[PDB]
RNA sequence: GUUCUUUGUAAAGUGCCUUCGAAGAGUCGAGUUGUUUUGCAGCUCUAAGUGGGUGGUAAAUUCCAUCUAAAGCUAA
RNA sequence: GUUUGACCUCAAAUCAGGUAGGAGUACCCGCUGAAAAGCGGAGGAAAAGAAACCAACCGGGAUUGCCUUAGUAACGGCGAGUGAAGCGGCAAAAGCUCAAAUUUGAAAUCUGGUACCUUCGGUGCCCGAGUUGUAAUUUGGAGAGGG
């Protein structure tokens, strides 16, 4: 076919050459048990889905349809936040204690400031490893982006080891050959 | 040719977001909008055109024998 | 016949540049890098002076003015980087 | 004399009415007569005899019978050193224009640029304003009605001149207008560059009348709020009065404490005056009480004999600090006990202290004993939006206080770590303010 | 949000990142047809302020010109191919000395989002068929030379316009 | 262009955006080391 | 005109105060070529942000004027 | 884990629903073009149209069309002759919408299928679309947050 052969023959011609610096910070990523701790904390942090946001919004109005007015009490909602530019408008507050970025994005271009925005802003990021899995935890085909701001007491101690290992594994050991121009060997 | 990239910008580190943007209302009460969901649902209940869920399933439980 | 001074109004592109946009361009800047005419540019700098590295960006641009401040912009790189 | 014997508009007489305000003080009662007369004046009193007032009832009359539109003109011009004396006089002034019909502004460096020009582009028909921000505004802005100026004041020029803005105060009087002026100035004590001025802005002939151990506690920037709520909590039943710099900051700090239930009298420019006394009463009768107010409102009043003297802002004028703590000690038998909050940075403060040769004291600090209540600040601050924005407006005008100040060896804001700042205001993000850096 | 930064990145256009993407892209559209369809805008920033939205109805189209102008054959290209879509706009993408490319928004006034959906319903008008058959387009206007300015004068279609004005004689029922 | 094929030491510099500002043409000269500066003013495509 | 209903802490407007207050780039522009009588097109180059466009103005190290391009619709 | 699954891409459907073509073509709009023809695209009109305008005034104020400007300016072997525009008077008058900073205390948005109903549609349910951004709010004449 021609997709097979077009598909194959990408990821070829991008490692034949010269690829800038500002990519290739991408797959540069994080690592086995690093990224499997950062789901296992993201799945706790999971947004509500549509059938249980209207779920909660029948048990409510049957409430107040019998009235019934139970009281006027939630917390708040925490959930990861996803939206790309909603990502981008955590940021510059500062308010995202920790953002995951998607290494495959099509359009790159939509991504590439984010290292160095959540660089020059302090935010703890990390690249992690498919948007896909990023959508699934948030009930999204793909998102390329997850930031959380806002965390449980149970769960903010978790957050700061997380951040902690993450600045290890990933500020300290990846930051120079950031600088550096990867691929251009041939295939 | 090639050569490392320079990271002269990032290294300073803003202690500051960049707007003055004033904070909503919104951001620090229950959400308003869910709310008005809540009533739209409240009215079509009162309408009768939705059936609470604890009737639904006890509509199954009967229709189901 | 007399006088009336009108309110003169100026429009929000002429009034001044933001915090915002200018931590967006510095922040690009360091991001895209150096374009090849740009890489020639701070060597010919480095290398044969302001006089023949203006009247070359000139060359690569239109006018004059803008090689002035292509030629400033570049002393401000090799100004955060060399010295920083 | 009174107020309410002279001549006056019936709304202005309800302003002083309202205001509290019957009798005078005898300084000006003299200078009134040629406040009216039209002619100029210079004048030496003290800081806070209500000198402001004693030109903002002539200023209204004149505005009164000239009747003229916003668009018309600008008119009445304040020139005033310090942002906190700014608002202090604006914010007497804002009632006293209310009850009349013309407009009344704000020019401040360290204020909105936008938000300023937009009010001159439709016209300010009393400015109170900052000297340096003046010719920004005389320069920059376009349209804007100056060919009017039925007068002008100057006040301080003695902190004019210590400041050093008499150059601009020189670019300002070549821009403005003279024959249509008259020009009124108060200075407590008076130099020749002062008088320099006052023969260029006095346009008629002018009649003028002319009538110990510091505690010093170094603390970091973060928890210094902390240690003021700890010590004050520790030395309950005792009257103690607070000085700060911003009445954001003593409105913010007054709600924080009554939120925290300790009983907390608030004293500032915007407060009504009526209540302001009310205030000061309930303060001066209660005998242990805590006071929260600004330094130039501490320096408009006398002070009772106090427990103690803590200053927890930067100073508007040292030497006045230093002059002012010999004479609370002079005056008052009882013994009141002074302190200041320190930073780190501030060290040069305290050679200044030692250019003023009276004695010091350091008073330490045990770590153990932090009241540990800033989370719980943070959780209040994420909680209510009303103390979130009471919060950011204590922090914002605290940081334009530091930008409107005139020591800059003894305050830097570069020295400064905004993030333990907000911390002590209880934000663990520093909040944008848009102040040069 | 982060829209600015991709338009003020995507001024730099000879900047490393950008030529290499560019230069990746070329060659993969290279194996491509010349007229195809794509799943998403690769500038979407540039189609926003052209006025793509990113629901059903807005069909993004992908084409390849040899090197009237390019532009405007390249959205009557699309327009040809697909008579059922309404062009909406075209931008810029890439190029090369063979090629260039361009990204072309087709809106279709068929499905009922755009149908409903006021912001958009114009569309539906048969009076915008083949707005780049008439020149009517952003290209078709510039192409034309239609805006205000002493600078703007009579160009070609106008010329023949006020051709046409020293052609036809006006004669009053009482002669002036 | 006759003038340009006049003068060989003149040059024939792509045309300046104002009018009205004239002292970066010095700068100009500086920058091409003429001795003598030649600048052609049009006013309303009517006026030289 | 009658008649039935519509509220839910729903939506909006005016004055004052306070804090902010972000916009169309292979475009602008430059050169050349063709075309037109200045635009348009192609090729090459290719920007700025108190920015830019355009025009008068000078007692001249000028001032002032006037709009916001590179997105769109609109009856008569 | 040699397994399983998310995606993403690309195919296939006698799958469902739609749509393009051709004729005519007086008027309109584009493209090409000689000594007009031709091509392409529409509608009852079309186009243009809400200033990166015109001016230099005591300024005017989207577009369109008529009278005047005017056979003037300007151009042209300044030969043949070519040939405007501002203003003024009138007809008609109408203004609006995006794209930029977060709803983040809850994508609040919509196509489609189905069941009903008062059917140029409505309600419910369910698939989907969509955060690589659909809604509300804001287009400088500001506007937004609050009070």
């Amino acid at each position: 076919p021609e997709y097979v052969r077009v598909q194959r023959q990408k990821k070829i011609l991008s490692i034949r050459l010269k690829v800038p610096p500002t990519i290739a910070q991408f797959q540069y990523t994080l690592d086995r048990n690093t990224a499997a701790e950062t789901f296992k904390l993201f799945n706790k942090y999971r947004p509500e889905t549509a059938a249980e946001k209207k779920e909660r919004l029948t048990k409510e109005a049957a409430a107040v349809a019998e009235g019934k007015s139970k009281q006027d009490a939630s917390p708040k909602p925490y959930a990861v936040k996803y939206g790309l530019n909603h990502v981008v408008a955590l940021i510059e507050n500062k308010k995202a204690k920790l953002v995951l970025i998607a290494n495959d994005v099509d359009p790159i271009e939509l991504v590439v400031f984010l290292p160095a925005l959540c660089k020059k802003m302090g935010v703890p990021y990390a690249i992690v490893k498919g948007k896909a899995r990023l959508g699934t935890l948030v009930n999204q085909k793909t998102s390329a982006v997850a930031a959380l701001t806002e965390v449980r007491a149970e769960d903010e101690a978790a957050l700061a080891k997380l951040v902690s290992t993450i600045d290890a594994n990933f500020a300290d050991k990846y930051d120079e050959v950031k600088k550096h121009w990867g691929g251009g060997i041939l295939g | 040719p090639y050569e490392p990239l320079i990271d002269w910008f990032t290294r300073h580190e803003e202690v500051m977001p960049l707007t003055a943007v004033p904070e909503p209302k919104r951001r620090f009460v229950p959400s308003k909008n869910e709310a008005k969901r809540v009533m739209k649902i409240v009215r079509a209940i009162r309408e009768g055109r939705i059936i609470p869920p604890k009737k639904l399933k006890e509509m199954k439980x009967x229709x189901x024998x | 016949v007399t006088s009336m001074t009108p309110a003169p109004k100026i429009s929000y592109k002429k009034g001044a540049a933001s915090n915002r946009t200018k931590f967006v361009r510095s922040l690009v800047r360091e991001i895209a890098g150096l374009s090849p005419y740009e890489r020639r540019l701070i060597d010919l700098i480095r290398n044969s002076g302001e006089k023949r590295a203006r009247k070359v960006a000139k060359k690569r641009l239109g006018s004059f003015t803008r090689a002035k401040a292509k030629v400033e912009e570049m002393n401000n790189i090799i100004a955060a980087s060399r010295r920083h | 004399e009174k107020f309410e014997e002279l001549k006056l508009s019936q709304p202005t007489l309800k302003a002083i009415e309202k205001m509290g305000f019957t009798t005078m003080t005898s300084v000006q009662a003299r200078t009134i007569p040629p406040l009216l007369a039209g002619r100029d004046v210079l004048g030496a009193a003290k800081t806070g005899s209500g000198k402001t007032l004693a030109f903002l009832i002539p200023a209204i009359e004149l505005l009164h019978s000239l009747k003229f539109k916003p668009r018309n003109g600008t008119g009445i011009i304040v020139i005033t050193p310090t942002r906190e004396l700014a608002l202090q006089i604006f914010g007497v002034a804002r009632e006293l224009m209310e009850f009349h019909s013309q407009t009344f502004g704000i020019v401040i460096g360290g204020a909105n640029r936008r938000q300023e020009a937009e009010k001159l582009m439709k016209g300010v028909n009393m400015l109170i304003a900052t000297p340096g921000r003046l010719l920004d505004h005389l320069q920059n802005t376009k349209g804007f009605v100056f060919k009017n100026l039925k007068a002008l004041i100057i006040d301080e020029a003695d902190r004019i001149l210590e400041i050093g803005f008499e150059d601009e105060m020189r670019q300002i009087i070549k821009i403005l207008p003279n024959e249509d002026r008259q020009s009124m100035l108060f200075s407590a004590t008076q130099t020749t560059k002062v008088e320099d001025l006052a023969r260029i802005s006095l346009r008629p002939g002018p009649l003028f009348i002319n009538v110990l151990e510091q505690g010093y506690v170094v603390c970091d920037s973060d928890k210094r709020f902390l240690l003021l709520f700890s010590f004050l909590k520790r030395n309950q039943k005792k009257k103690i009065i607070v000085f700060l710099s911003s009445c954001n900051s003593v409105k913010y700090y007054a709600e924080l404490l009554n939120y925290i239930d300790l009983p907390v009298l608030e004293l500032h420019g915007k407060q009504k005056q009526q209540k302001r006394t009310n205030t000061f009463f309930e303060f001066c009768n209660a005998e242990r009480g805590i006071l929260i107010c600004t330094d130039v409102a501490a320096r408009g009043l006398d002070i009772p004999a106090v427990d103690w003297i803590i200053q927890f802002d930067p100073p508007d004028d040292p030497r006045d600090y230093i002059h002012r703590v010999g004479r609370t000690a002079r005056g008052t038998k009882g013994k009141g006990k002074s302190l200041m909050f320190l930073t780190p940075n501030e060290l040069g403060f305290l050679r200044y202290l030692k250019a003023s040769k009276v004695p010091l004291n350091e008073y330490e600090f045990p770590e153990n004993k932090i009241a540990n209540v800033q989370s719980q600040l943070e959780k209040l601050i994420k909680s209510n939006y009303y103390l979130h924005q009471t919060a950011k407006d204590g922090y914002r005008s605290y940081l334009q206080a530091y930008a409107s100040h005139s020591l800059k060896t003894v305050y830097q804001i570069d020295k400064l770590d905004l993030a333990k700042v907000a911390k002590s205001y209880g934000f663990p993000v520093p909040p944008k303010v848009n102040i040069t850096i | 949000g982060a829209y600015k930064y991709l338009e003020e990145l995507q001024r730099k256009k000879q900047s490393d990142v950008l030529r290499f993407l560019q230069r990746v892209r070329v060659w993969e559209y290279r194996q491509k047809n010349v007229i195809h369809r794509a799943a998403r805008p690769t500038r979407p920033d540039k189609a926003r302020r052209l006025g793509y939205k990113a629901k059903q109805g807005f069909v993004i189209y992908r084409v390849r010109v040899r090197r009237r102008s390019l532009r405007a054959t390249a959205e009557e290209r699309v327009g040809r191919r697909a008579a059922n879509l309404r062009v909406l706009n075209s931008y810029w993408v890439n190029q090369d000395s063979t090629y260039k490319y361009f990204e072309v928004i087709l809106v279709d006034p068929q499905h009922k989002a755009i149908r409903r959906d006021a912001r958009y319903n114009w569309i539906c008008d048969p009076v915008h068929k083949h707005r780049e058959a008439r020149g009517l387009t952003a290209t078709g206007k510039k192409s034309r030379g239609i805006n205000k300015g002493h600078k703007f004068n009579n160009t070609k279609a106008g010329r023949r316009k006020t051709w046409k004005r020293q052609n036809t004689l006006s004669l009053w029922r009482y002669r002036k | 262009q006759d003038l340009s094929g006049l003068l060989p030491h003149s040059r024939k510099e792509p045309k300046l955006d104002t009018k009205k500002d004239l002292q970066q043409l010095n700068e100009i000269a500086e920058l091409y080391n003429c001795n003598n500066v030649l600048f052609f003013e049009a006013r309303k495509h009517q006026d030289l």
